[PDB]
RNA sequence: AAGCUUGAGUCUCGUAGAGGGGGGUAGAAUUCCAGGUGUAGCGGUGAAAUGCGUAGAGAUCUGGAGGAAUACCGGUGGCGAAGGCGGCCCCCUGGACGAAGACUGACGCUCAGGUGCGAAAGCGUGGGGAGCAAACAGGAUUAGAUACCCUGGUAGUCCACGCCGUAAACGAUGUCGACUUGGAGGUUGUGCCCUUGAGGCGUGGCUUCCGGAGCUAACGCGUUAAGUCGACCGCCUGGGGA
RNA sequence: GUUUAUUAAAAACACAGCACUGUGCAAACACGAAAGUGGACGUAUACGGUGUGACGCCUGCCCGGUGCCGGAAGGUUAAU
């Protein structure tokens, strides 16, 4: 759900956050935790690499699995908790001999069901099998499109992948980005959707609410000193020339894809 | 839509000498049994104003038949609304 | 209403033009043309009859 | 739906007389058979008969003599929502004395004559000529 | 208990798998205290026009006399299997025993 | 207060329906996508012209994507509180209606303010985009054309829902009950004659057209009455202004 | 809230939210004469570029020029 704050003091009325009464809490599982450290855009080799970054309150990384290697063993969901690294939230899983793993949340917000993987697996969430099994026209979840990179796509809150068509050794997938791609039917999929799906509804309401996440204020190129951005300070409200990067180059509408190695797998292109 | 087999569990308890099924004490129970069944029914589903008006018709008749029973004998009224859910 | 799954019977009531034989031509009452239209729809949604015509 | 047994009593007679019918029938009540007994005594009808084990129904016979209807006015006057009450000298002279009125009274249904003779008044029920 | 004929369109080239589906569909009827009347084939038949590139189907029918409360958890079991497809449940109208 | 039922109600075995809700579930062309075969035509009007087309159009095929609505029967017809609603198939469900009986015992009729509904269009958050098309840009046409008519085309139409509450919401007839000339016809139960039944004799529910006594200024209403009469509610006293 | 140490303090600046543009991820992008790292152990409910300025009601026309995209058939045309 989403909930809105009362006007107790100025501006606070705008604040809207995601709340879930079934969402659990506790301590992270230490063998799948690392402190990960802040990067701050300040550079090991010289001058800064990134912009609009500074400060932010302490965070750690919970290590999530997209390899799903323990085949033919039933595992149980133990708890679903708030995650600081991805908006989908992350669940804790216990395997039948004692191993514990963190997984991308299946839909249902619930724990206690048992899941398997193979060439054939139950129709339920969290169970994984190859897309060659299914008659298409459905949701496939996170998909192992390239074995050497694990389960790809649809990792953020409420994200989804539609399987559109099939023939022989291949199938086609359509994405909420505007791109459509072709893959081998033998590629592993977990089926269904990602949970949460409310993260885009959040309204910060306050000018400090991104500051505690390390987000630095944005100063305009046409307002800062003429040597410190290619646009340069006014000359009030008169931008002058065509928009460019801080590095002096035109960008608007100019396509920058140069990959050339995966375009044969893209059957309909993002506009 | 309530079976002769479901009424067999109402007219058995709310009766007294048989046949009593025309009496207010038994018809308020038969209306309550239909109201409480057609209450759910709803959830899942909501968007059906026809069966919603059917429910409110059965409630409209029950409100009147309760008021009428109370207007004949208060003790026979109070000894019914401890066996059917009313006023919490 | 009766025997509507038999296509060797039903093809006596539908045309090469991809249409229906009029009740004026079969000599039948108005509600037989309804019984025939229901037989056609009940054969379509049972894989006994095609939905459409053309080559 | 139905509130007053007299609100469908006299319509039957006024409409049946217009249809040229010799008898008119109605559902029976205490006041309907009390009015009929006085309308026979004053000669406005020939006879009346009442029968029924499921519902008692009352049939009265109309006068036409040799063809022309004998009752030249048939009116109600008074209704339960707005009743008319007349005192011992305020009792009416219907059709300027060519007709009569019927009253209920404390002594039971009678003519405006019988009421004025009894030196009393009461509530109106019928007007006739 | 309520009548249903339950007639399958088994795939004309994949009927070599079908006994494993049947043994899981019959289980849902016996568990529910239903009563199977025939469980018999009509065999391979032609279709009226070609659908999903197929012009044939392999026909098998149950006649189950089953509890009415099972239907919405039964009609889904032959809906995503893609080797037993295009099933009709055919409610009421009684059951023929033991016949083809 | 005491007593009733033949006012009102519910029901045994049973009846039709494009009513609602949830599920599904199926087909076609303008379109889009990758090409072939192939040459200068296509498109369109009362006339024409922008425009589509030699980058190979239009059309004709192969293999494929996308969106909406549900052809036929369909009407003399049903249902729904109205507004509205037609597919087949599987659930969930309101109301009405018949046969042959019975148990209560005035429990009825109406209703301010409430308590709940929505056709098109509109507002919100996220998707959606074949066809139709406000706006818009052209072709024109013309004295002018800001429009008709022709070429393109976004919003809007669809869906998750959440809002909005208005209509020529119209047979312009408030709700409720009784009494009473019909004909023709549709639609759905049903009593009876070995239905030995195709037939015949009846009888409830719903309802269309033609119209008679009555009503009405007139047209119409006309047993489903604007009639005959009663209970209650909602309204109202000239346009131009408003 | 931010705004320059000892004459120039606010209407300028930032902010909640708004739009456009590049990005299918070994992203695009950046720093590093690089080894490498940051982008991010984030994956389209996610990141890079530029403007707007909470909240409520809101958004006309012009593609000649200068940029960018779709088409590459035709023209212009270089080293070769």
């Amino acid at each position: 759900a989403v909930v809105k704050c009362k006007p107790t003091s100025p501006g606070r009325r705008h604040v809207v956050k995601v709340v879930n009464p079934e969402l659990h809490k506790g301590k992270p599982f230490a063998p799948l935790l690392e402190k990960n450290s802040k990067s701050g855009g300040r550079n090991n080799n010289g001058r800064i690499t990134t912009r609009h970054i500074g400060g932010g309150h302490k965070q750690a990384y919970r290590i999530v699995d997209f390899k799903r290697n323990k085949d033919g063993i039933p595992a149980v969901v133990e708890r679903l908790e708030y995650d600081p690294n991805r908006s989908a939230n992350i669940a804790l899983v216990l395997y039948k001999d004692g191993e514990r793993r963190y997984i991308l949340a299946p839909k249902g917000l619930k724990a206690g069901d048992q899941i398997q993987s193979g060439v054939d697996a139950a129709i339920k969430p969290g169970n994984t099998l190859p897309m060659r099994n299914i008659p298409v026209g459905s949701t496939v979840h996170n998909v192992e499109m390239k074995p050497g990179k694990g389960g790809q796509l649809a990792r953020s809150a409420g994200t989804y992948v539609q399987i559109v068509a099939r023939d022989g050794a291949y199938v086609t997938l359509r994405l909420r980005s505007g791109e459509m791609r072709k893959v081998e039917a033998d590629c592993r999929a977990t089926l269904g959707e990602v949970g949460n799906a409310e993260h885009m509804l959040r309204v910060l309401g306050k000018a400090g609410a991104a500051r505690w996440r390390g987000v630095r204020p944005t100063v305009r190129g046409t307002a800062m000193n003429p040597v410190d951005h290619p646009h340069g300070g006014g000359e009030g409200r008169n931008f002058g020339k065509h928009p460019v990067t801080p590095w002096g180059v035109q960008t608007k509408g100019k396509k920058t894809r140069s990959n050339k190695r995966t375009d044969k797998f893209i059957v309909r292109r993002r506009s | 839509s309530l079976s002769t087999e479901a009424t067999a569990k109402i007219v058995s308890e709310f009766g007294r000498d048989a046949n009593d099924t025309g009496s207010t004490e038994v018809q308020v129970a038969l209306l309550t049994a239909q109201i409480n069944h057609l209450q759910g029914h709803f959830a899942e589903h909501k968007k059906d104003h026809h069966s919603r008006r059917g429910l409110l018709r059965m409630v409209s008749q029950r409100r009147k038949l309760l008021d009428y029973l109370k207007r004949k004998d208060v003790a026979r009224y109070t000894q019914l609304i401890e066996r059917l859910g009313l006023r919490r | 209403e009766i025997d509507y799954k038999d296509i060797a019977t039903l093809k006596n009531y539908i045309t090469e033009s991809g249409k229906i034989v009029p009740s004026r031509i079969t000599g039948t009452r108005a509600k037989y043309q309804r019984q025939l239209a229901r037989a056609i729809k009940r054969a379509r949604y049972l894989s006994l009859l095609p939905y459409t015509d053309r080559h | 739906s139905m509130q007053d047994p007299i609100a469908d009593m006299l319509t039957r007679i006024r409409n049946g007389q217009a249809a040229n019918k010799a008898a008119v029938t109605m559902p029976s009540s205490k006041l309907k058979v009390a009015i009929a007994n006085v309308l026979k005594e004053e000669g406005f009808i020939e006879d009346f008969k009442v029968e029924g084990d499921t519902k008692p129904e009352l049939e009265l016979t109309l006068k036409y003599f040799q063809g022309k209807a004998v009752v030249e006015s048939i009116q109600r006057v008074s209704r339960p929502g707005l009743r008319i009450y007349k005192r011992k000298d305020e009792l009416p002279k219907v059709m300027a004395g060519l007709g009569i009125a019927v009253v209920s009274t404390s002594k039971g249904v009678m003519t405006d004559r019988a009421a004025r003779q009894a030196g009393l008044g009461g509530e109106i029920i019928c007007y006739v000529a | 208990m309520r009548h249903y004929e339950i007639v399958f369109m088994v795939h004309p080239d994949q009927s070599e798998q079908v006994p494993g589906m049947i043994e899981r569909y019959t289980a849902a009827i016996t568990g529910a205290e239903g009563k199977i009347h025939r469980l018999e084939d009509w065999g391979r038949r032609q279709l009226a026009y070609p659908i999903n590139k197929l012009h044939k189907a392999h026909y098998v029918l149950m006649n189950v006399e089953a509890p009415q409360e099972v239907i919405d958890e039964l009609e889904t079991t032959f809906r995503f299997n893609d080797a037993v497809i295009r099933s009709m449940v055919m409610r009421t109208k009684h059951a023929v025993t033991e016949a083809s």
